[PDB]
């Protein structure tokens, strides 16, 4: 936060812990908007054989 | 009298001489998957689907044309009947064209139904699917052939119910193709019904395409008055 320190005491005092710590607004901690491309793997019935769907 | 006792599933049943697995087996209710069946048309046996196991046997059968013999215990639902059509259906989808969302018809499609009911859920084919070059019967029936799966049922029909000769086969193996080999119009005034007991959208009627999706529509029963049949 912007907030002066004098005020930060005034907060800490006031609610009785230190907020600068745990704020309710987040401001850079936050994952970016742009990610890479995942890949997603496929599943336990993806074989090329002995996977009869009568077995499953 | 002449009735003989055979099994299905260990159920007996009492059937005339001459009856085959698949008509003993609907005696009881099952309905064995097929393709090139039609209890109108000759037995042809070529599509495969109606494969099933004779208990004590090594070598399934199929139901449509072999005849039930005495004390024969017909098992409809074991691992090699289910493996059988697996294995089919495979084989019927290997070269089948990813068509379903324009094809007429899905919705109504016994391919999709039984794929659906007896098939597998996924693919192993890594190849590409042949493409055959479309025909031209007349101004009825649309044809798309890359659907067709060479059950015969239109040939049947047309040589028997309708008295023309005109289709049939050409080539073989993979390339054998069903048509006229010429520039001809299957026209006969019962044509129609070779789309209804073609399988799939290889054959559709021309005038309703692309209208409707079976699930759309509601049917009413009623009575034909172009003529005095009824
Ligand atoms: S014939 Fe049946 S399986 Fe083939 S594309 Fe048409 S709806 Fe799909
Ligand atoms: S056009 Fe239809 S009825 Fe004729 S052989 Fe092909 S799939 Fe069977
Ligand atoms: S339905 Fe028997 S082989 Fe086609
Ligand atoms: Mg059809």
């Amino acid at each position: 936060a912007s907030a002066t320190r004098v005020i930060q005491l005034l907060r800490n005092w006031a609610s009785g812990r230190d907020l600068q710590a745990k704020l309710q607004l987040r401001y850079q901690e936050i994952s970016k908007r742009t990610q890479p491309p995942p890949k997603l793997p496929v599943g336990p019935s993806h074989k090329l054989s002995n996977n009869y769907y009568c077995t499953r | 009298s002449n009735l003989i006792e055979v099994f299905v599933d260990g159920q007996s049943v009492m059937v005339e001489p001459g009856t085959t697995v698949l008509q003993a087996c609907e005696k009881v209710g099952m309905q064995i998957p097929r393709f090139c069946y039609h209890e109108r048309l000759s037995v042809a046996g070529n599509c495969r689907m109606c494969l099933v196991e004779i208990e004590k046997a090594p070598k399934v059968v199929a139901a449509c044309a072999m005849p039930v013999m005495k004390g024969w215990n017909i098992l409809t639902n074991s691992e090699k009947s289910k493996k059988a059509r697996e294995g089919v259906m495979e084989f019927l989808l290997a070269n089948h064209p990813l068509d379903c969302p324009i094809c007429d018809q899905g919705g109504e499609c016994d391919l999709q139904d039984q794929s659906m009911m007896f098939g597998s859920d996924r693919s192993r084919f890594l190849e590409g699917k042949r493409a055959v070059e479309d025909k031209n019967i007349g101004p009825l029936v649309k044809t798309i052939m890359t659907r067709c799966i060479q059950c015969t049922r239109c040939i049947r029909f047309a040589s028997e119910i309708a008295g023309v000769d005109d289709l049939g086969t050409t080539g073989r193996g993979n390339d054998m193709q069903v048509g006229t080999y010429i520039e001809k119009m299957f026209m006969s005034e019962l044509s129609g019904n070779i789309i209804d007991i073609c399988p799939v959208g290889a054959l559709t009627s021309k005038p309703y395409a692309f209208t409707a999706r079976p699930w759309e529509t509601r049917k009413t029963e009623s009575i034909d008055v172009m003529d005095a049949v009824g």
